[PDB]
RNA sequence: GGCUAAUCCCCCAUGUGGACCCGCCCCUUGGGGUGUGUCCAAAGGGCUUUGCCCGCUUCCGGAUGGGCCCGCGUCCCAUCAGCUAGUUGGUGGGGUAAUGGCCCACCAAGGCGACGACGGGUAGCCGGUCUGAGAGGAUGGCCGGCCACAGGGGCACUGAGACACGGGCCCCACUCCUACGGGAGGCAGCAGUUAGGAAUCUUCCGCAAUGGGCGCAAGCCUGACGGAGCGACGCCGCUUGGAGGAAGAAGCCCUUCGGGGUGUAAACUCCUGAACCCGGGACGAAACCCCCGACGAGGGGACUGACGGUACCGGGGUAAUAGCGCCGGCCAACUCCGUGCCAGCAGCCGCGGUAAUACGGAGGGCGCGAGCGUUACCCGGAUUCACUGGGCGUAAAGGGCGUGUAGGCGGCCUGGGGCGUCCCAUGUGAAAGACCACGGCUCAACCGUGGGGGAGCGUGGGAUACGCUCAGGCUAGACG
């Protein structure tokens, strides 16, 4: 199964600063904000230089570990964006960013990605009618992703799309607070997203 | 003897035949001599029987010889209606 | 005696490019003559003129370079960059309009000899035809 | 034990010892036809070539020599009475043989 | 070659030659020690590598490493080789695999124990 | 389409038969190179018609005897030992290079 | 030894027709027609019984399945170079459904081979599969097609078809029965046992569905099949939680003793709620059959599920498995202690003889995760057998030199052919798999439908620059 375990680390490890939870990696806490370092005795000693690989490894695991998805299934979207018609980096990022659990992240459903994951695992998450407990399910340009009728009333589910009155959402997404339903209108482009991904190097480290 | 047969082609659980010509004697899924119409048990899809009923008329007229399903399945697709 | 003239013919002209000679000669051939044409057409050459020497008919090559050039070895650039036969006796090529190599991204050429004529990939890609690959230029 | 269809090998041993006897007289009246021709005798060679194509097309009446068979028989054996009588010099006698 | 060369004769295919005659071309094989001797490295190093004669069911009496800190292997032990030289001592192209058949997994081991066959400790207790 | 070959006559030594030398050239798989490569057929000459020499068609038929399965259809052009003779010499010089060895 | 029925077998007749000999015609290997001669048919059963069903006979045609023949393709060794006497061809005959030395008698003296005969080794072949940028290499397991086999060897019988896995005969080996005379067996069918082995499952359920044999039908048979069982053996999907939570607990580890790390990690609060309980409960199954109608078309009716009370649906509901490899370089991940060329590590270089990021442990860390790692084998990196794509003065590699056979290669101009080569159209290239799209199972795996491409080969038509070939001419090569 998924990761679990101490995540404001992999933050730490990544340098970049992951969302890997909701409300606090906003609070001055995210450990990014304390020590922004690796995790372990080492994490303040002087760094040397990366290797080529060391910085495509890393690469791939910031973009990987911000989906929070295996590498098993990271690789086979891979090599599935690699076959399409396209540029294999936007493809890449576009099937990710299709991914049931993310799409509930994008639509504020969930205040993360962690927690949209078990949203729809206990199937609070519905897609165009039919409830789907996927998180790797794959929604498509059209589909309305809503909120379970019967799960309306839990009280994360109200605390959350209450505090998504207000906040905008991606220009390939729409919302509806009201009726708490979303519409997944196109795939997001990687103008659109703005992850501390260089999708170059991702691809590289695949090559070798 | 040929025959209009079926012949299985879904997978477990999941079934779907080919409605096909073939010698009377090879196995039910080996080689056919001819597919002409195909048929899912279960209405998985709103197109769950497609028959050609051209080319059955044709193997009926050369002594083919349907399984009592492959019949019934050939007549509910008008292959045998003559009004 | 020459074993393959066509394989000569390229060679004298690379070996007088590549020593900047203005001129030179290979002896007299139809189906030399006929890739000379291409080559001056193309612009590699200035372009080419039947001569008579020591009483044989020969075939004077006007050569072409690139401008003096800066720093040290102020040598031309080539207009012929590259020249080499592909198709060569005791070893044939032959390709299908639709195997017909492209040099260089286009930017090179090559020669077919098809029964339509000698013609570059592109006119034989054009005329839809194929044939034997004679040399590919760049 | 017991596989009763043991009742086809109990038919097969009828069956074959029926077909060895037709078969036993076709090739024995054949070569009396042949064996006279041969001698010259006209009418008698030619009369017993008659039953020899007779027991032959009857035999391919059944299953003992079926079609071809039975035809490649019946040439061979007027091939030969035609043959040997011509060649003794001998007149067809009636019956038999689209002379 | 010239071409014409290359039509008469060709070239001739590599062929790839075995380092573990562990006959059936089997991943490992099982056999008895005969003898369970001690063995003095080469060239730069020093030792007293483990080392055993081992009679296999595929027929041949092969040399075999005894990876590990300590043993119990005598001379009928019966064990399962695994192929794998050891660099140190020519001759030695096979090991023995420890945590199968009388040989015990190594003791105390609690690092790289998948190798050396021994169960994870009871710390989880 | 009944194949048909042709080829020339290397040997009338036979009754009723001729050994037709039939010669194909085509490419190399794989060095792409063309080669020339040969076979002999046995066609069948009823009539002795055709004689060391000649260049005949010869054409795929029904089984005449085991090694025999082609038919001399027609004559192409008649006398040329230039070529039977290429193809004694080979022959020639196969009793040669075994214990001892051949010519030049 | 005796009796007896039939759709069992035989005789006579009828000859639509068909077979054979001979003749003639058209066709062209034995195709089709035609004349005389001869020759050859059949069986009955059921009834809603003067009609309808089931069946029978001869013949032509179709459809399906198949035999035989041919071109091209199909591994290693030349430390295998000569092989052959039914051997090669012929004439007549035998045999077969049929060609054929397939077999036989006579005749001729041929046939094959370095384009590798003969011999040895290895091996079922293919669609495919794995790898690879490709060319290629490796492979033929699941599934589909073909072949071959059924303890080993040989043989035929019966049949439309067999030289017949669960038919027959003989010989051989082994096993079992025997009163020793003589008998009985063959799981390479399903499951299972045992032996060998590193290693490969249930003596399961059902005939409901699909398919098969027999039957007018009802129906019977079906270890084929549809299912279930066992094994992380593979692939796909999923869980071991989610949010908050200290400039930061304890324990453990490091320290320049200030402090640092494990770590928001935990504790802890709130939230959801796999498991598990309760209720409902299936698609797969509509035909055969009956009735109306003509036993047709069509319309109506009835019977039937192993999987399964399973899937799925609804209510209730517990914070609820984590491991394995690695951290000297290649290569992502470093410190303390122990040890002292020891014990050990090791894919390669190499590491260990008192300061070891390389040995063992610990703390920390990197990688992947119900897996992780090892061993084995294939392709890759390897342009390291080089066609794409390599080389040989000194690195491995020019033959000691020549003469010359086969073979490979071939100057300039014209013409014919159009074999190579190029072009167009057409046939073939099954299904599966591969590529794309849409669709079915909550996704995916898996599967349905549709679409696209496809080397090679067959046929028809066309082009002629180059290679070829034939014919003619030239003098620059060559020779005199
Ligand atoms: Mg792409
Ligand atoms: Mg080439
Ligand atoms: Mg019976
Ligand atoms: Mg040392
Ligand atoms: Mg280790
Ligand atoms: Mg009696
Ligand atoms: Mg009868
Ligand atoms: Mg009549
Ligand atoms: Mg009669
Ligand atoms: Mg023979
Ligand atoms: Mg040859
Ligand atoms: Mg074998
Ligand atoms: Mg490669
Ligand atoms: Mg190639
Ligand atoms: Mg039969
Ligand atoms: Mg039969
Ligand atoms: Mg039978
Ligand atoms: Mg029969
Ligand atoms: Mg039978
Ligand atoms: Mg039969
Ligand atoms: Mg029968
Ligand atoms: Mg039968
Ligand atoms: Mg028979
Ligand atoms: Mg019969
Ligand atoms: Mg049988
Ligand atoms: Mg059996
Ligand atoms: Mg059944
Ligand atoms: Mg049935
Ligand atoms: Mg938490
Ligand atoms: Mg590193
Ligand atoms: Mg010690
Ligand atoms: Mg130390
Ligand atoms: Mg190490
Ligand atoms: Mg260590
Ligand atoms: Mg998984
Ligand atoms: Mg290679
Ligand atoms: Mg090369
Ligand atoms: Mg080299
Ligand atoms: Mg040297
Ligand atoms: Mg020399
Ligand atoms: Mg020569
Ligand atoms: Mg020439
Ligand atoms: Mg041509
Ligand atoms: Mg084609
Ligand atoms: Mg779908
Ligand atoms: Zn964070």
């Amino acid at each position: 199964g998924r990761y679990i375990g101490p995540v404001c680390r992999l933050c730490r490890r990544e340098g970049v600063k992951l969302y890997l939870k909701g409300e606090r990696c906003y609070s001055p806490k995210c450990a990014m904000e304390r020590r922004p370092y690796p995790p372990g005795q080492h994490g303040q000693k002087r760094a040397r230089r990366p290797s080529d690989y060391a910085v495509r490894l890393r690469e791939k695991q910031k973009l990987r570990r911000i989906y929070g998805i295996s590498e098993r299934q990271f690789r086979n979207l891979f090599e599935e964006a690699s076959k399409k018609k396209g540029v294999t980096g936007s493809v890449f990022l576009g099937l990710l960013e299709s991914r049931l659990d993310n799409v509930v992240y994008r639509l504020g459903f969930a205040v993360s990605r962690r927690q949209a994951r078990q949203l729809v695992r206990h199937g609070h998450i519905t897609v165009n009618g039919r409830r789907v407990d996927l998180p790797s399910y794959r929604v498509r340009p059209g589909d309305e992703i809503a909120v379970a009728e019967k799960s309306r009333n839990l009280e994360l589910i109200r605390q959350n799309l209450e505090a998504m009155k207000g906040r905008k959402v991606g220009p390939w997404l729409s919302l509806d607070v009201e009726g708490m339903k979303g519409k997944f209108l196109r795939l997001p482009d990687r103008e659109d997203l703005a992850l501390p991904v260089q999708e170059n190097l991702v691809i590289e480290f695949y090559s070798r | 003897m040929v025959k209009i047969r079926l012949a299985r082609f879904g997978s477990k659980h999941n079934p779907h035949y080919r409605i096909v010509v073939t010698d009377a004697r090879r196995k039910r899924d080996g080689k056919y001599i001819e597919k002409i119409g195909y048929y899912d048990p279960r209405k998985t899809t709103p197109d769950w029987l497609k028959v050609d009923v051209e080319r059955a008329r044709y193997w009926l007229s050369v002594g083919a010889q349907p399984t009592d399903t492959a019949r019934r399945l050939l007549r509910q697709a008008g292959v045998f209606r003559q009004e | 005696m020459l074993t393959d003239p066509i394989a000569d013919m390229l060679t004298r002209i690379r070996n007088a490019t590549r020593v900047y000679k203005e001129s030179t000669d290979v002896p007299a051939s139809r189906f030399k003559e006929e890739i000379l044409r291409i080559l001056a057409r193309e612009g590699f050459i200035k372009g080419y003129e039947r001569v008579d020497v020591d009483g044989k008919p020969y075939l004077r090559v006007y050569l072409k370079y690139g401008p003096r050039r800066q720093g040290p070895d102020p040598r031309p650039e080539q207009v012929i960059h590259h020249i080499r036969r592909i198709s060569k006796p005791g070893r044939r090529v032959y390709v299908g309009v639709k195997e017909i190599p492209r040099v260089r991204r286009g930017l090179g050429i090559a020669i077919l000899s098809t029964s339509k004529g000698v013609l570059t990939d592109r006119e034989a890609r054009k005329l839809g035809v194929g044939g034997e690959l004679i040399c590919e230029v760049w | 034990r017991n596989l009763s269809a043991l009742k086809r090998h109990r038919q097969s041993l009828k069956r074959r010892l029926r077909n060895k006897a037709k078969k036993s007289a076709i090739k024995t009246l054949s070569k009396k036809a042949v064996q006279l021709a041969q001698e010259g005798k006209a009418e008698e060679a030619l009369k017993i070539m008659r039953k020899a194509e007779s027991l032959i097309d009857k035999a391919a009446k059944g299953s003992t020599l079926h079609k071809n068979a039975a035809a490649r028989r019946k040439s061979r054996l007027m091939r030969k009475v035609r043959q040997l009588l011509e060649a003794a010099g001998a007149p067809l006698i009636g019956g038999g043989l689209s002379a | 070659p010239t071409i014409n060369q290359l039509v008469r004769k060709g070239r001739e295919k590599v062929r790839k030659k075995s380092k573990v005659p562990a006959l059936k071309g089997a991943p490992f094989r099982r056999g008895v020690c005969t003898v369970v001797r001690t063995v003095t490295p080469k060239k730069p190093n020093s030792a007293l590598r483990k080392v055993a004669k081992v009679r296999l069911t595929s027929g041949y009496e092969v040399t075999a490493y005894i990876p590990g800190e300590g043993h119990n292997l005598q001379e009928h032990s019966v064990v399962l080789i695994r192929g794998g030289r050891v660099k140190d001592l020519p001759g030695v192209r096979y090991h023995i695999v420890r945590g199968v058949y009388d040989a015990a997994g190594v003791k105390d081991r609690k690092k790289s124990r998948s190798k050396y066959g021994t169960k994870k400790p009871k710390e989880a207790a | 389409p009944k194949k048909v070959l042709t080829g020339v006559v290397v040997s009338d030594k036979m009754q009723k038969t001729v050994t037709v030398l039939v010669e194909r050239q085509f490419p190399h798989p794989l060095y792409g190179k063309v080669i020339k490569r040969s076979k002999k057929y046995l066609a069948h000459d009823p009539e002795e018609k055709y004689k060391l020499g000649d260049v005949v068609e010869i054409i795929e038929s029904r089984p005449i005897s085991k090694r025999k399965r082609f038919r001399v259809l027609r004559l192409v052009e008649s006398g040329r030992m230039d070529l039977v003779e290429k193809y004694l010499i080979r022959r020639q010089n196969y009793q040669s290079l075994s214990k001892r060895g051949g010519k030049a």
